[PDB]
């Protein structure tokens, strides 16, 4: 067929030259298709041969019988389009990639564009060439480092470049001036704080193989027996995902409760400051009397402001027969055996053992803090850093008020445009949409005649309503093995990011661990822990500077007698004619001594000389 | 006014009352083919293949 | 009795090309009939595509962490230029360093990453020039054009080569400079100093020999820098991922010549062949099997993609905690005696 | 059909195995061959060896 020379000359047509360098249809002596000729010169070609193949049987040449010439034979250009958007505008740009703007306007395109340019990835439309512009941030990324954004008023969309991170410069100097380097140490401090959102859970959700499909009617269960079980390969499925949520919240609550002993005397109703701290946004209750609730009003405002919790699933189960409204959808998805489970510990016990973990560190016998107080444990880890004690004893008022000050601003921060309801608001949105979808997937008709049960068993016959059955059923099963798969793959990053969240968990709120940059940003004091929807919420401080000036510092110095001193976590600063230290994060001249200086038995060759160091 | 006719995709907006008050032809041009992939009059920002 | 210094490396995966598919593209590539019936199955269409973008979004946000990593806390001075101070103590820097500074361009990378970059050729300035080269002159025969033809088509990243280069140029300088804010303000020959000290070695072998331990560096270098001759390691792996690649794109394109039980693979013949009413099944015999290799290509990606961001946090790991500090954490950056 | 999902079943735990292979790995280079200074890590507050 479509191949040979016994041809049908009932639709007659004439003869064509063959034309070169356009996408045209062709009929080759019964040969139908389309794509680009290019003359060669073929010498492979015998007389009983006149078709060039390949591997997967597509014709790539051909020699024709009149003419005695050789073709080949190419498909022409095939692609989408690139569009930006913004949120109110006329009409959105254009981006052909890896595209001249001349082949675009002579063969792809029949508008004439007033706006178009070349750029790295392709011609540009409806935009202005601003690459000499960069900005921080973009909601339009396209790549390789440019992103288009948006001006209110030519045409209001721009192309820009992208650089989201910089560093920061000083004026200082790169070489030795005069055998001492010029670097600056701080004057003043401030306390900081940071919110951090970790996600350690994810709704469980269970689907009734048998309602999901085959919803109420008889034959339609018939036909499903004899797919066998078909249904326990997804309900063990999404029985070993609750098993490992439910894995994941035991380790979580196991962690927050390892190690931990308080006295039989708190109450939480008079003793809830320590150094004039105020930490009554931070706990809940301990003791006798307490009602239902018990979450701190910092978990009182996260819950507020999202509607899809442990108790609001519950909540719209509830109101979904009788009431007023059953307009909810979430009732209809329940009606179709999609409903969501209530894990097996409940917010009220997460929330008490954050309350537990927090009081562990605020009195004695001090058990989140090796047995150290608050305040002793704080001037130590700021006096790790590089800050003399000194100024850390005549300041504490000051440290106190910064404390207040930051959890107050980390406690306002969260009404108008907080950070942390981001990610539980949209993996809220992303359940949502996968849940819709998996609903949405029972109106498919899938090569039938109609997506409902109902038309077909009361229009068709016995045997016509088993044929379109089946490929519902088989489409439906399809989409519910596609759901499972999701469910696995997310919940295996789910538990990739429990595993951290832990890890977390036990070395930065607990105790503190050596380990730079991984709980803060470098200068890391404390971190706390709160409970928060489908996840845990972390309060990290931080030793942030204020002031700073130009000092010139020594490396290591050298003494009389080949001897050799050197500085730990500070330098060695010059002032009235004087060799003295200071720190490392705080300008504070000191006299030199042996608990801060590494003793050697070697002079150096770039070290300072100076033999006027009275120290043993 | 005289106008033919085809079988093409529209998209039909309802509201409270039950009257058509907006529509847009998919088939048009590109934000057409946005609206009509997002189902919606006021597309979010973004970038649509 | 006697040291010397010797030099590992290690690669680790952070990223991986993207790659995005068209359900109409793929399934009907210019056919009104099997448009109708893929109409059919709407709600197979606008997954994919979501998983893809999901993906795509997973690693920007992987990359964008991989740069804030590299940028955290770096405090540099504006007096730099990168060519006039390019070694110290007896150290040389310049196969390790780039361009930092008003006075460069849109070159600046550094010889050795010019090296590394000049052996692999999948890469995504490679996929640019491939979709350059395709269609438009330049015979576009290779695989690639074929692939981008019927919807499988490779998007750069959102950060390009240029600024990640950069960003490690910099990283690097901020511990060879004053300030050191990449060495809690200790001069490197004071820190690696204390780093050997920290094993169990006197400090007076460690003041008499500086000069040696220069030497020792400096052919650690070279050693790393003239051992890319072979086939180390992180090049095999660096070719590996991409033949991977490679052949996963290849082994999906070549599921539209497969027949599934019709009587031909192609959309032509059948359509040329036979009427509509005997048509609509081969098309939808063809169709099914097309659906079910997309969900299985993009259920391996999904699966992959979780393998690749944990080998990211993990280099991330190594990053905040053995190139920007000193950890002491025994047998976690190198083999028990580690430097830096 | 069967055969493939039992496939994916298996690539999915695969990365459950390695992550936890990994964390065997650490426990074993920071806890048994190595006295790490981290506390609530290798045992229980009071860990010895
Ligand atoms: C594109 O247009 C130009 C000019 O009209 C023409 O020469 C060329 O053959 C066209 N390309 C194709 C593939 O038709
Ligand atoms: C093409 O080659 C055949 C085989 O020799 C010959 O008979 C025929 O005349 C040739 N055609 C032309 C146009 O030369
Ligand atoms: C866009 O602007 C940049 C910077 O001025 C310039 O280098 C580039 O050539 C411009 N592009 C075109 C197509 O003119
Ligand atoms: C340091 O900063 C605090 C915060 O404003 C201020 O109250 C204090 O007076 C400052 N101290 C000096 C010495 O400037
Ligand atoms: C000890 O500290 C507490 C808490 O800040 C304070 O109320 C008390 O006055 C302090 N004691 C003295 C003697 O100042
Ligand atoms: C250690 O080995 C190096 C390299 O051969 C040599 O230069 C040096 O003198 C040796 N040191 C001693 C103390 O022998
Ligand atoms: C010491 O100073 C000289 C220049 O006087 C310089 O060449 C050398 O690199 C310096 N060494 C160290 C360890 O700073």
């Amino acid at each position: 067929i479509n191949s040979g020379t016994t041809c049908s000359n009932d639709l007659l047509y004439s003869n064509t030259e063959i034309s070169t360098g356009v996408c045209v249809n062709y009929d080759l002596y019964g040969i139908t298709g389309q794509g680009i000729f290019k003359e060669v010169s073929a010498a492979y070609y015998n007389n009983w041969q006149n078709l060039l193949y390949d591997s997967n049987g597509n014709i790539i040449g051909f020699k024709d019988f009149l003419t005695n010439k050789t073709y080949t034979i190419l498909p022409c250009y095939s692609g989408r389009v690139s569009a930006a958007f913004y949120q109110n505008s006329s009409s959105p740009a254009l981006l052909y990639r890896n595209l001249k703007c001349s082949y675009v306007l002579n063969n792809i395109s029949f508008i004439s564009q007033p706006f178009y340019f070349d750029s790295y990835l392709g011609c540009v439309l409806n935009a202005v060439n601003l690459t000499s512009y960069s900005v921080s941030s973009c909601d339009l990324r396209m790549g390789s480092g440019f992103c288009i954004d948006y001006a209110l008023p030519s045409s209001p969309y721009r192309f820009v470049t992208f650089e989201p991170f910089n560093v920061s410069f000083v004026n200082d100097s790169v070489e030795t001036v005069g055998g001492l380097f010029e670097i600056q140490i701080p004057t003043n401090f401030t306390i900081a704080g940071h919110e951090e959102f970790i996600q350690t859970s994810s709704p469980k959700v269970t689907i009734d193989c048998s309602a999901f499909v085959c919803s109420n009617y008889a034959a339609c269960h018939d036909l499903l027996s004899e797919y066998g079980t078909f249904c326990d390969n997804i309900n063990s499925i999404l029985n070993e995902v609750n098993d490992l949520l439910d894995i994941t919240q035991l380790q979580v609550a196991n962690a927050l409760m390892q190690g931990v002993t308080l006295s039989s005397n708190l109450n939480t109703n008079l003793h809830s400051d320590v150094d004039n701290i105020d930490f009554k946004s931070l706990l809940g209750c301990l003791g006798s009397q307490c009602g239902s609730s018990s979450r701190s009003p910092l978990e009182d405002l996260l819950f507020n402001k999202v509607k899809l919790s442990d108790v609001g699933f519950v909540e719209a189960y509830n109101n979904c027969t009788g009431g007023s409204e059953i307009r909810d959808l979430l009732c209809v998805q329940s009606f179709n055996g999609i409903k969501v489970l209530p894990p097996i510990l409940s917010e009220t016990q997460i929330s008490g053992y954050t309350t537990a973990a927090t009081v562990a560190a605020m009195f004695p016998p001090w058990s989140a803090a090796a047995g150290v107080p608050f305040p002793l444990n704080v001037q130590y880890r700021i006096n790790g850093l590089g800050v003399t004690m000194d100024v850390l004893n005549k300041n504490q008022k000051l440290i106190a008020n910064a404390f207040n000050k930051a959890l107050l601003s980390i406690q306002n921060g969260f009404t108008a445009t907080p950070s942390a309801l981001a990610k539980i608001q949209s993996v809220v949105n992303a359940n949502a949409q996968a849940l819709n979808s998996l609903l949405q997937q029972l109106f498919n008709k899938f090569g039938a005649i109609s997506s409902s049960l109902q038309e077909i068993l009361s229009r068709l016959d016995p045997p016509e309503a088993q044929v379109q059955i089946d490929r519902l059923i088989n489409g439906r099963l399809t989409a519910l093995n596609a759901y499972v798969s999701q469910q696995l793959s997310d919940i295996t990053l789910i538990k990739a990011g429990a595993s951290r969240a832990i890890e977390k968990v036990n070395e930065c709120v607990k105790s503190q661990s050596p380990r730079i940059n991984f709980c803060g940003n470098g200068n890391h004091i404390l971190s706390l822990v709160q409970n928060a929807p489908y996840g845990l919420l972390f309060i990290h401080f931080s030793y942030k500077p204020t002031s700073f000036k130009t000092v010139l510092v020594s490396p290591g110095l050298c003494l009389s007698g080949d001897r050799g001193i050197a500085p730990k976590q500070g330098y060695f600063i010059k002032q009235n004619d004087s060799w003295m230290f200071t720190g490392s994060s705080y300008y504070y001249p000191e006299p030199i001594s042996d608990k801060n200086v590494v003793f050697m038995n070697s002079c150096s060759v770039n070290f300072t000389k100076a033999p006027f160091i009275y120290l043993n | 006014w005289v106008t033919p006719l085809s079988r093409r995709q529209y998209l039909l907006n309802f509201d409270e009352h039950g009257v058509i008050t907006n529509a847009v032809d998919c088939s048009s041009s590109f934000l057409s083919e946005i609206q009509c992939k997002t189902q919606s009059f006021a597309p979010n920002t973004g970038v649509y293949d």
